[PDB]
């Protein structure tokens, strides 16, 4: 998958990995996969080098699958930071379990207030840490 | 030292000997002094020499009590050896009698800075341990604390 | 008894060494016998 890849992040991963394709088949060993991973601008660590030779001779579109992964699990992140500040209407930490309700009910997801009536009464005030756990269940 | 060791020995059936065999359950280590090597017995005191030592380096000196006005007490009654070349004996076994020590008490603060050196010579075998696991690769010992 | 049977041994090691049969092995303890461990805490 690559949606979560954004279009400039995906060219600028192309760019950094024709160098390691310009060997004739993109095949990527070992020294390729660390030349990439410091040109990326973050090292890698022994899971992550682990992970790719399990993966893996590695290839160019395995490493954009890899910067997907990345950006998906940055995303990931994003959204979680985005359900404790978000879900914190009041802004005090403690936002009221009706107005939680009200959002809920009023979402994308059209979700059931009465079915969540379970979940948003477990988390007066729901806390923000007690909606961003509820959200993480 | 030795001799407590050859009598715990003999409490385990193991006798000092020329040769050591675990068939033979015998202990040529667990042997008289003056009959084991001079080497060994230059080892072991150096030992107590060492203990000398770190107790030199904590600023503690012990020196032996002069025999100056010191009032006479009555002496038990006790084998001597004669004052003549011995020769140590194969076939004979080891029986000793290491001297007991539970009756003598030490200072307080002779005690503390004997406690103070123990933990530095604990101190000082993690240290070796270390160096042997790096030799190894390295590793972490809950003694070294 | 079923860790302290393999699964302790291999974490034993895996601690002291501190390769990639280490990581593998260091994922698999990780993965599988400390979860199990955790279930039956209580």
């Amino acid at each position: 998958m690559a949606d979560q890849l954004t279009e400039e992040q995906i060219a600028e991963f192309k760019e950094a990995f024709s160098l390691f394709d310009k060997d004739g088949d993109g095949t990527i060993t070992t020294k390729a996969l660390g030349t990439v991973m410091r040109s990326l601008g973050q090292n890698p660590t022994e899971a992550e080098l682990q992970d790719m030779i399990n993966e893996v001779t590695i290839d160019f579109p395995a490493f954009l699958t890899m910067m997907a992964r990345k950006m998906k699990d940055t995303d990931s992140e994003e959204e979680i930071r985005e359900a404790f500040r978000v879900f914190d209407k009041d802004g005090n930490g403690y936002i009221s379990a009706a107005a939680l309700r009200h959002v809920m009910t009023n979402l994308g997801e059209k979700l059931t207030d009465e079915e969540v009536d379970e979940m948003i009464r477990e988390a007066g005030q729901v806390n923000y840490e007690a909606f961003v756990q509820m959200m993480t269940a | 030292t030795h001799e407590k060791w050859a009598f715990d020995k003999i409490q385990n059936n193991w006798s000092y000997g020329e040769n050591v065999d675990e068939e033979l359950k015998t202990h040529p280590m667990l042997r008289p002094y003056k009959t084991f090597s001079e080497k060994d017995k230059e080892i072991y005191r150096w030992p107590i020499k060492e203990s000398l030592k770190a107790m030199i380096a904590w600023e503690w000196t012990i020196e032996k009590a002069r025999e100056g006005e010191e009032e006479r007490t009555e002496k038990k009654k006790t084998r001597k050896i004669s004052q003549t070349a011995q020769t140590y004996d194969p076939r004979e076994g080891y029986n000793p009698q290491p001297p007991d020590l539970s009756g003598v008490t030490l200072s307080r603060e002779l005690q503390a800075m004997a406690e103070q050196l123990a933990e530095n010579y604990h101190n000082t075998w993690g240290r070796k341990k270390k160096q042997e696991l790096e030799a190894k690769g390295g590793g972490t010992h809950p003694l070294l604390v | 008894h079923v860790l302290d049977v393999g699964f302790l041994p291999d974490m034993r090691a895996a601690a002291s060494l501190d390769t990639e049969m280490a990581l593998a092995l260091n994922r698999y303890l990780c993965l599988a016998v400390l979860p199990l461990i955790t279930k039956c805490a209580p």
